[PDB]
């Protein structure tokens, strides 16, 4: 559907030393217009793993309600085994590849954050069904904006702590509420560690607007 | 004059042998109990270990159907076994489609029109197997509800399935389950299942209870071992 479905932005996610941090906006984007300023885009499976989507939010819904089953489901048997951010990965990639081949795709993007075995699984999918894994992930225009800002880091602080994580992603939202348009200040900063995830309420960012009065 | 050779014939009495022979199937089943209380429901299980050779967790009569919904059965032992994923469709498909957790009156009636279901035909048999269900809600609290062969539906204070009914349900009957707390009632619980057990045909046996109720929050859980020793040992000075 082509039509105005409410599409998403871009959501950034990185790891840190044992956990992984991922950040979204709260801004339901409209076409072109900006009209739901509060949306929850983010879901939490167990206390393992954590997922988040870009692009449309109504298929977000439907595979939050579907993983919500297969989730549930692993609960229903109650045999004493769990499901690795690996196998939700695993399914989603294969849930998502059998949907192209209908010609009936869901249209969006997906990023899954998760701990498992003692490490910190991060992964990727895509709406043609790429699927990788990488230290650090940057959608929409956070491949064109904030992703640089990673890949310079990475290398320079291959261990990663939780403020050097989110001074990095505060940075990045920060640059991103300048030079997006359909971006706006309030977002979600949510981590996931193996303690559980737990996700931070609505910030802001920090404005240095001096060069405008510089122009005269 | 092979009146009863099949469930779709009724005898000239009126009365359906085929459905009752499935039942006796039940009679002849394990006895196992389970009762509401306040703060929810406690469901248990009599599980006759022939052999060593059976592992702990083996032949294991405790259901898990939802997130709030155990549950417990008496009969064929691969019979529920079906009805456990018919009772988790009607437990996602509720929630797939009107988006939360389903009654237990709800899940009571699809589950009884299933069981029910195959009692018309001569082409199938009916349940060789009677279970419960209970549950917890915040706008309903704990219920209790049992599923006969037949597919009859009945709201109970109490109930018992298995071999020796009345044998309990007349202790049950004499002590007063009502106002008590599940927490309580688990150490007299199974003190009734040890009056329902003798000693001719069966030897030896053990215990499995399961949670539900204010103190699991009505999420449906299991018991440790060592709470259910707080009321196993206790239940052993109550033995005699």
């Amino acid at each position: 559907t082509q039509n105005p479905m409410v599409t998403g932005t871009s959501v950034l996610g990185l790891k840190f030393e044992g956990g992984v941090v991922i950040a979204a906006d709260m801004l339901g984007s409209y076409g072109s217009l900006a009209r739901f300023r509060n949306i929850s885009r983010i879901m939490r499976v167990n206390n393992s793993t954590m997922l988040g989507a870009s692009g449309d939010y109504a298929d977000f819904q439907y595979l939050k309600q579907v993983l919500g089953q297969m989730v549930i489901d692993e609960e229903l048997l109650g045999d004493g085994h769990s499901y690795s951010p690996k196998a939700i990965h695993s399914w989603l990639t294969r849930a998502m590849y059998s949907r192209r081949s209908k010609m009936n795709p869901l249209w969006n993007t997906m990023v899954i954050g998760g701990y498992a075995d003692g490490e910190s699984f991060l992964g990727y999918v895509d709406m043609l069904g790429v699927a990788y894994e990488a230290p650090s992930l940057a959608t929409g225009y956070g491949a064109y904006l904030a992703q640089p800002l990673l890949r310079e880091v990475l290398e320079k602080q291959p261990v990663l702590s939780q403020t050097e994580a989110r001074e990095l992603v505060e940075r990045c939202m920060r640059v991103l509420y300048y030079r997006d348009a359909r971006s706006y200040n309030r977002f979600q900063i949510a981590t996931v560690t193996e303690k559980g995830v737990e996700i931070e309420g609505p910030l802001s960012a920090e404005t240095n607007w001096d060069i405008a009065h510089m122009i005269s | 004059t092979g009146y009863d050779l099949s469930a779709s014939t009724f005898s000239p009495d009126g009365r359906v042998f085929q459905v009752e022979y499935a039942m006796k199937a039940v009679e002849n089943s394990s006895t196992a109990i389970g009762i509401r209380c306040k703060d929810g429901v406690v469901f248990g299980v009599e599980k006759l270990v022939l052999s060593k050779l059976y592992e702990e967790g083996s032949n294991k009569r405790l259901f898990n159907v939802d997130r709030h919904v155990g549950m417990a059965v008496a009969g064929l032992l691969a019979d529920a076994r079906s009805l456990a994923d018919i009772a988790r469709e009607e437990a996602s498909n509720f929630r797939s489609n009107f988006g939360y957790n389903i009654p237990l009156k709800h899940l009571a009636d699809r589950v009884a029109m299933y069981v029910h279901a195959y009692t018309l035909y001569s082409a199938v048999r009916p349940f060789g197997c009677s279970f419960m269900l209970g549950s917890y809600s915040v706008n309903d609290g704990a219920q209790l509800y049992m599923i006969d062969p037949s597919g009859v539906s009945y709201g109970y204070w109490g109930c018992a399935i298995g071999k020796a009914r009345q044998a309990a349900k007349t202790e049950i009957e004499k002590l007063q389950m009502k106002e008590m707390t599940c927490r309580d009632v688990v150490k007299e619980v199974a003190k009734i299942i040890y009056i329902v057990h003798d000693e001719v045909k069966d030897k030896a046996f053990e215990l499995e209870l399961s949670w539900v109720g204010e103190i699991t929050n009505g999420r449906h859980e299991i018991v440790p071992k060592d709470v259910r020793e707080e009321a196993e040992k206790y239940a052993k000075e109550s033995l005699k």
